[PDB]
């Protein structure tokens, strides 16, 4: 067969990288339960985002949702290793 | 000695509400130290009785017991206006005081 076409790729690489990240979602939105109010707010707020984004197809949001979600994982995973 | 307190982090300019931040501190090694972080609008309501170090000096200065610039009328007003009692085995000697307070100048 012909291979996909230019953005077609592109978009689904995006939305692979979405998708892993929503995969846990669950389990850092718990993971929050035990820690500060701080990330409960954030996460959430940060979840939707994605949540919206990927049904969406908008690469806007979808690029930021990413960077979004990135950022509050990698502040929860700093706040396990320190509390312990 | 020297007490500085500045930011850990480098860029990232207004924190976000809830955020962890990194507060930096550097002082002599050994010190102990004490921290309080208010908000200004309590200040914007009464900044009087703030603490500094200035005022630190200010109160210091206060308490010194030397009440002229220096000089004197003789020998012993140079010591007794710079806060010395003078005494030797000749007989000379500063003048006798018994106030703790400085004379109050005319103005």
């Amino acid at each position: 067969t012909s291979l996909p076409t230019s953005n077609e790729y592109q978009n689904e690489k995006l939305a692979n990288e979405l998708k892993s990240l929503l995969d846990e979602l669950n389990v850092n939105e718990l993971a929050t339960g035990s820690l500060n109010t701080y990330y409960k707010r954030t996460i959430k707020i940060s979840g939707q985002k994605a949540m919206y984004a990927l049904k969406s197809k908008d690469f806007k949001k979808m690029s930021e949702a990413k960077y979004q979600l990135q950022k509050i994982y990698n502040e929860i995973d700093e706040a396990l290793k320190s509390k312990y | 000695g020297s007490l500085v307190v500045k930011s850990g982090q480098s860029e990232d300019r207004q924190p976000v509400p809830g955020q962890q931040m990194t507060l930096k501190i550097e002082g002599d090694h050994g010190a102990r130290v004490v921290l309080v972080a208010v908000d200004k609008g309590v200040f914007v309501l009464n900044k009087k009785n703030k603490l500094t170090q200035s005022k630190i000096w200010d109160v210091v200065e206060k308490a010194d017991i030397g009440c002229t610039p220096g000089s004197g009328k003789d020998y012993a007003g140079v010591f007794s206006d710079a806060g010395l009692t003078f005494t030797s085995s000749s007989g000379q000697q500063t003048a006798q005081r018994a106030e703790l307070q400085c004379p109050q100048p005319a103005a």
